[PDB]
């Protein structure tokens, strides 16, 4: 029933922002859903959980000082409509591999049997600003098979969501990872659909969905909760539910033609 | 079936008939294996000048490998120093195989320990087991000294060894005063030759670095003597017994000896004897440093050259009658001690040796390979005796070495069919003993499995393995041998003539065909 | 008694710090034959502490060193730098039949020998280069594996690509390993990335084909390496008996003999650490059974024959009764000789997985008593099966420091000790008989009968040998 | 010799930022070297005239080793007499991105780039994650001075803290210290009262406010520098100044991280 789903895109562009409200559309129509976060901004589930912040499996672990001498119950707490929501955590500035953190979280997940817990679906927040190893990790293992990478119309946006392309292509013959869609969330461009569309397209891929740019959301992240949770009423809650009903509707993954700079 | 009055062990009890036709059902009916004819097609093919080719053609692929990796060159050197306890920092599986790679040659305990990182340690870095595991080894082992080297997963994520040392005495794990010498140690950089280079270097640096004011050359009149990395008993003892004999008073850097060859008298002693921390500090006070293997010796060269400011004379390795002269001599002009009457007839006996064992040594070709300075000693000394040796290959040696060796060859009109092959490892020799013949094979138990080869080949195309080298692990306790000096030289002279000998005889023995030539004296 | 091994556990761990006490203390209990559970008596399969010389060896070892070195007709290449081949080169006497360097490579040393181009640049075009140079030098060789170093899963190098790309133009199978040192916490996690490697890449090529005849009673030995024969010893057992053994894994094995094993009726599985992972794979997805079967010892081996028998017909167990008549006077004869020799005598036992509890029936079967025991690697089910096999009050230790191992033996004084290499020459300057466990000091088979006569005999040499009364001088 | 480092979240302009003022130190007459590890690589665009620069690891890529590669093809001087050289790194989803950046600082220092009596030296870098890769130039004592980027958002700022939490990390064994945040532009409504406050919390100065304007997009679409195609302008003249700040101010010290909620108070305002 389990389906694996990776949020990828640049910082700030609205990953975590997408991903708690639509795992809200999910817990409203009823599909468990869990969600970890690998983004050291640690934000990844707060508008579900309720919370300023949630203790990492890498915060926790530190004071217990041991991995797998840390309860699960701890680790993972389950948000608003039953989300289960983790945050990987990672290393202190300046030492090792940040992405590397994310890899010790994951395993630990999957040893403490979160998964084949009978989830619809797993949702990964993941910085996609810089692929590397740590971070190509849940690429290299098939961590996550269905892609979707938020995309906004400036170059910083196109560059990063062609680069995470380029992680999904090495990997082609080692697992099932597969570039599902690209969201465009809105940055109040003058042609910013076609823009992503453009872009969609030259890398063999569709864009799932356009997300409005609204002020409820501003509101409704104050209050330290969802668009959804804080205003069903709304368009924006509409939205939302639109971008749901898309990635469980669309049944098309393919590996993605990186484009050139000059595309 | 076993008879319980001789038990057979696998050997011959899997030649018994019911044995055979099991494991013959077993290849004819689930193994799917090649034919015979096919098999013995490939095999005369790998014989070949033609594979050879192909084979020595080999850019990215090695197969049987002459050389190990660093750690195990910089364990043995900490096991050289008194009360010390070799500790390498990254992840276990290293220890527990240089630990036994040792206790195999040398039938003895081996004492290391690691901090054990893992997966985890290799995200973060290695400082937790590096506190952890020096206040651990220290509580248990007891150990005055602990000397840090490092596995190639520490190597690769970067650890850095003088900040986490510093940070766990900083810390409090272990006392500031408390010896620590660390060295990094690439597996992939070099050989364990060049990581015991690097364990002595820094050993050296730690304890004569900050102060070298007080220390003045000649002060203490003794010469520093650096053995390198050394698996033979002998050569420790000898070295040390020529410059009592000679009244050289000496400083043996890095002796490992006591500890590797401690008695069974009902008690286990983790550490025995060892060059001491008042010996490393005094060190730079003696009149100057003899390295007994310069050509792993190279960073160790660069700093006592600079820092302790002795001026380290060209020696080659004693091995042969020219070089232990050489360094005797060398030794003499150094302690202002004259050679004495004892050492004199030992040489003359060498000689007389030699007069003696001439006839059958000379013209034998040999194909030989070892670490390169042993291999460099050997070449010359077997020149020396007239054989002929046709193959050397060090594995773990350079362009340099091989300039030095080509020079060694030149000088000898015996070194004419030699040729010196470096970056080539055994599965090349062994097409070198199949296209141009040695008599002989003078290396580790390595060979053991190119002589089976060409014996497949056939009885005249097998090639005798000699075992003069390290890892020796299919015979007992020649690791007690002695390679250096005088008594190194008789030493192998006698087991090469003998081995000779030995040959002739099994050759020579067949009733009524060839023990005409079976003679009683010879 | 029990206040008294408590006492010694609890004596031993006051030399070390605090951490490294507290956690160790965990490891090391006095045997109740009685609990059900391990967990409450000993915990398991843990990191070890740092700086307290445990006797583990890495994820490396456990692949490519036990469970794929041992394939004859396949080539291992270990990826990396040159050190892990070369301590691991013929270290194991995995035995086979073959001609090596031309259809059998065991004892032979693969590997890609990483410099620092390779670490700084990465190693897979060298790989690639690799497997090509492979193919032309030995061209019988039925398969290819990559056993990644530490290094490898450090840089970056993606190995399943390599392999799948050259693997494609061979048309050859190349198994990418995953075992490096840092993964796991023992050779255990090695033996996993060495069976599920073995499932996703092996396993299923004859999934579709029906061209082997496969009769009822065929089956396949899984888990017994044949160290020294041993498999061979405990093969022809089997095949007296009337069964037929389509597979050994992974001693003396052939990769044709794996992908045909699907196809056997049942799996005996010797070594449950190793194997076990396979084993419920192969049951989950073709159905075949498999049970645990011990052959050290006669005991073990009747009850074993007996057991495997009985999940087969009344002629193959009407067969076992002939070979349990045929053997019994060769083993009684090894006991009579034996026995009177070695009774009485106390035995301590320290070893990675399968052992410590299996070779406890054969020295019982001579009269010994295994007053401790203890393992390297193994799991809490391990633990489980071990002490129904422990006597009452004995010590159990797992990832015992060697600290902690000398100063047992000091206390307890056992006459005899079974181990490993690294043990081994302590305790004969102690004084102590040792006998090595893991490569039966390069004497047996001591599976089955045949090898229960070179287990009796060889326990009695090293035991009764002239040379322990000879260590304190006469001189006082 | 004068090693600064560049840190900042992507797409706040620390590329362009540092090329300009490295142009700067040109006109004023600085000998500078510009190292660049930011996977992008348009950090050495502006100055060089080059759409773009050819790498270490591209270049030594097709050569198939290092220090098998010529400086003199490696590295290339631009507009001012600047050196220009670019880190570049790996393919993506393998390897250490900034395992890539410290292949080529060694490479310069073995080849020869340093003790070149150049004046200033410049790294820019990527200060979205701080990994020992990326935090390599911290680790190592690669660049003295430590300069942040940022703007009104959050991101700046967390990246700004981030890089700050980084250096304070590495203090201990070496003399790499923070010299001030610049400050780029984001048409906010209190855009230097935030960074002021922030920087004041971090214990450390705003060294310069910068001025978004079309003149440097204008430039850029030429590929070359603000300050070299139109000298006689006001953003070219805000850029001098942050030069002649930067050489000018003396001020090195060890940031103290503030907490994400006092990022927080700093927020609404
Ligand atoms: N569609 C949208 N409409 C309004 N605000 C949005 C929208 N998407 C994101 N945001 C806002 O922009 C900021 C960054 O969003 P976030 O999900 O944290 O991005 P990232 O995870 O890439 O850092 C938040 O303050 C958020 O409320
Ligand atoms: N003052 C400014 N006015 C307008 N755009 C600017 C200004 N400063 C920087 N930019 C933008 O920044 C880009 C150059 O730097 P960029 O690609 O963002 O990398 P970095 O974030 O590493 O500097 C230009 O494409 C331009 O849109
Ligand atoms: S944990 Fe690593 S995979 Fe394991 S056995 Fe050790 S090595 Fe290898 Fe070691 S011996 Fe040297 S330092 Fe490396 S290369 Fe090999
Ligand atoms: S792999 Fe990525 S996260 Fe890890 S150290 Fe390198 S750049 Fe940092
Ligand atoms: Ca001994
Ligand atoms: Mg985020
Ligand atoms: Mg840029």
């Amino acid at each position: 029933a389990m389906r694996q789903c990776a949020i990828y895109g640049k910082g700030g562009i609205g990953k975590s922002t997408t991903t708690q409200n639509l795992v809200a559309a999910l817990a409203e129509m009823g599909k468990k859903v869990m969600i970890v976060g690998c983004d050291p901004k640690a934000d990844s589930t707060r508008l579900i959980l309720h919370s300023k912040a949630q203790n990492t499996i890498m915060e926790m672990a530190a004071e217990a000082g041991t991995v797998e001498d840390l309860e699960l119950e701890d680790v993972l707490k389950a948000g608003y409509g039953g989300v289960k929501c983790v945050e990987s955590g990672g290393p202190e500035p300046g030492v090792g591999c940040a992405g590397r953190g994310v890899i010790t979280a994951i395993n630990f997940l999957e040893e403490e049997g979160a998964y084949e817990d009978d989830l619809d679906f797993v949702f990964y927040d993941v910085l996609g600003d810089v692929v590397c190893g740590g971070f190509a990790m849940p690429i290299r293992e098939n961590k996550a098979q269905e892609i979707y990478i938020v995309c906004s119309g400036e170059m910083m946006a196109m560059y990063a969501a062609n680069n995470i392309s380029k992680g999904i292509v090495k990997y082609a013959n080692s697992g099932s990872v597969r570039l599902g869609g690209l969201i465009c969330n809105s940055r109040n461009t003058d042609r910013e659909d076609e823009l992503i569309i453009a872009l969609a397209n030259k890398l063999g891929t569709q864009m799932i969905h356009f997300v409005p740019r609204d002020n409820v959301v501003q509101r409704a992240e104050i209050r330290r909760m969802t668009v959804i949770e804080y205003d069903p009423k709304a368009k924006q809650a509409d939205e939302y539910r639109a971008l749901a009903r898309k990635v469980v509707d669309n049944k098309l993954l393919v590996i993605p033609n990186p484009i050139t700079m000059d595309e | 079936s076993q008879q319980v009055d001789k038990i057979k062990a696998s050997y011959p009890l899997f030649l018994d008939q019911d044995y055979k036709d099991m494991l013959a059902k077993k290849r004819d009916g689930f193994e799917e294996k090649y034919p015979q004819d096919k098999i013995d097609e490939v095999f005369q093919w790998t014989t070949t000048k033609e594979y050879q080719e192909l084979n020595f053609q080999r850019e990215a692929l090695t197969v049987n490998p002459a050389k190990a990796c660093q750690p195990l060159g910089a364990v043995l050197c900490a096991l050289g120093f008194e009360k010390t306890m070799p500790y390498v920092h990254g992840s276990q599986g290293c220890v527990a195989y240089f630990r036994s790679y040792f206790n195999r040659h040398f039938r003895e305990p081996v004492s290391c320990v690691s901090d054990s990182m893992t997966e985890d340690a290799a995200v973060f870095g290695g400082q937790q087991n590096m506190k952890d595991g020096l206040q651990n080894c220290k509580a248990t082992y007891k150990p005055d000294m602990i000397a840090v080297s490092t596995t190639c997963m520490a190597e690769v994520i970067g650890d850095d060894l003088n900040a986490f040392i510093n940070n766990s005495k900083k810390e409090g794990f272990i006392p500031d005063e408390f010896p620590v010498p660390f060295a990094h140690t690439p597996s992939f950089v070099g050989s364990h030759v060049t990581g015991w280079d690097n364990m002595f270097e820094g050993i050296a640096r730690y304890f004569t670095l900050k102060s070298m004011d007080d220390k003045v050359v000649g002060s203490n009149k003794k010469i520093n003597i650096v053995p390198g990395f050394e698996t033979y008993l002998g050569n420790f003892r000898v070295i040390k017994r020529m410059l009592s004999e000679m009244g050289v008073g000496y400083s043996l850097l890095s002796d490992p000896e006591e500890v590797l060859d401690t008695p069974a008298d009902g008690q286990f002693r983790m550490y025995a004897g060892g060059t001491t921390q008042e010996e490393m500090k005094d060190a730079p006070n003696a009149l100057n440093t003899v390295l007994l293997q310069p050509w792993h010796l190279e960073k160790t060269k660069k700093f006592v050259e600079g820092t302790w400011k002795h001026e380290v004379p060209k020696l080659n390795i004693p091995m042969g009658l020219d070089w232990t002269d050489e360094f005797l001599m060398k030794v003499s002009e150094i302690s202002g001690q004259p050679i004495p009457a004892s050492l004199t007839k030992e040489r003359g006996r060498l000689v007389d040796m030699m007069t003696d064992s001439h006839t059958w040594l000379h013209g034998k070709r040999f194909a030989l390979w070892g670490d390169p300075d042993f291999v460099m000693g050997l070449v010359k000394f077997l020149l020396e005796l007239g054989c002929e040796p046709v193959h050397i290959l060090c594995h773990n040696g350079n362009k340099r070495w091989k300039k030095a060796v080509d020079a060694i060859l030149a000088a000898s009109p015996y070194g004419k069919n030699a040729t010196v092959y470096i970056g080539k490892d055994l599965w090349h020799l062994r097409s070198l003993v199949f296209t141009d013949k040695p008599d002989f094979m003078i290396g580790n138990s390595y060979g053991k499995f190119i002589q089976r080869d060409t014996l497949h080949k056939g009885k005249e195309f097998e090639v005798p393995l000699i075992r003069i080298g390290f890892p020796i692990f299919d015979r007992h306790h020649l690791h007690r041998s002695t390679t250096l000096g005088y008594e190194g030289a008789m030493q192998i002279l006698t087991t090469l003539v003998n081995s000779i000998l030995e040959r002739l005889d099994e050759e020579t023995r067949g009733m009524q065909a060839t023990d005409y030539n079976h003679d009683l004296v010879r | 008694s029990r206040e008294e091994v408590e006492s010694l556990i609890q004596e031993v761990l006051e030399v070390y710090p605090e951490k490294a006490r507290k956690d160790r203390n965990k490891h090391l209990a006095v045997n109740d034959p009685a609990v059900t559970q391990s967990k409450k008596c000993i915990i398991s399969n843990k990191k070890s502490q740092p700086g307290l010389m445990t006797i583990r060896g890495c994820a490396y070892a456990g692949s490519k060193g036990v469970v794929w070195g041992p394939i004859k007709d396949m080539i291992h290449i270990s990826h990396g730098p040159v050190g892990c081949g070369q301590y691991s080169r013929a270290g194991r006497r995995n035995y086979y039949i073959g001609t090596t360097g031309v259809n059998a490579f065991v004892t032979m040393n693969f590997t890609s020998d990483f410099q620092e181009k390779d670490i700084v640049f990465g190693g897979d075009k060298k790989l690639a280069k690799l497997i090509d140079e492979v193919e032309t030098l030995f061209p019988l060789n039925k398969g290819i594996s990559v056993q990644s170093e530490c290094p490898i899963g450090l840089i970056g190098d993606d190995i399943e690509s390599v392999s799948k790309v050259k693997g494609a133009e061979l048309s050859k199978t190349i198994v990418p390993v995953r075992c490096e040192g840092f993964r796991g916490v023992s050779q255990s996690l090695g033996h996993h990335i060495a069976n599920d490697a073995v499932r996703d890449w092996v396993l299923g090529k004859r999934d579709e084909d029906t061209t082997f005849a496969s009769t009822p009673y065929d089956v396949a030995i899984i888990g017994d390496y044949n160290i020294g024969g041993d498999a061979w010893s405990s093969r022809i057992l089997l095949e007296e008996m009337g069964l037929r053994c389509v597979a050994q894994w992974s001693g003396d094995g052939s990769i044709s003999e794996i992908e045909l094993t699907p196809k056997v009726k049942l799996n005996l599985v010797h070594c449950y650490r190793s194997m076990n992972y396979i084993s419920r794979h192969m049951e989950e997805k073709y159905g075949i059974p498999w049970m645990e079967y011990n052959f050290f010892g006669p005991t073990k081996t009747i009850e074993s024959l007996r057991a495997i028998a009985a999940k087969f017909d009344e002629s193959i167990q009407k067969k076992c009764e002939e070979v349990i008549a045929k053997y019994k006077p060769e083993w009684e004869a090894v006991v009579a000789k034996y026995r009177p020799r070695l009774e009485g005598k106390r035995v301590m036992l320290y070893i990675g997985g399968l052992r410590p509890r299996h070779v406890i029936g054969a020295y019982e079967d001579l009269g010994m008593e295994v007053v401790g025991t203890g393992y390297e690697f193994a799991h809490n089910d391990d633990y489980d099966r071990t002490m129904k096999e422990m006597g009452d009050s004995t010590l159990l230790y797992d990832d015992v420091t060697g600290y902690e191992f000398e100063e047992f033996v000091k206390r307890i004084k056992p006459d005899l000790i079974g181990s490993g290499i690294k043990e081994k020459f302590i305790f004969q300057k102690m004084g102590i008989p040792f006998r090595e466990m893991h490569s039966w000091d390069y004497s047996g088979p001591y599976h089955g009968f045949d090898g229960f006569a070179i287990f009796a005999r060889d326990m009695d040499m090293t035991l009764n040998n002239p040379c322990w009364k000879k260590l304190q001088a006469p001189w006082e």
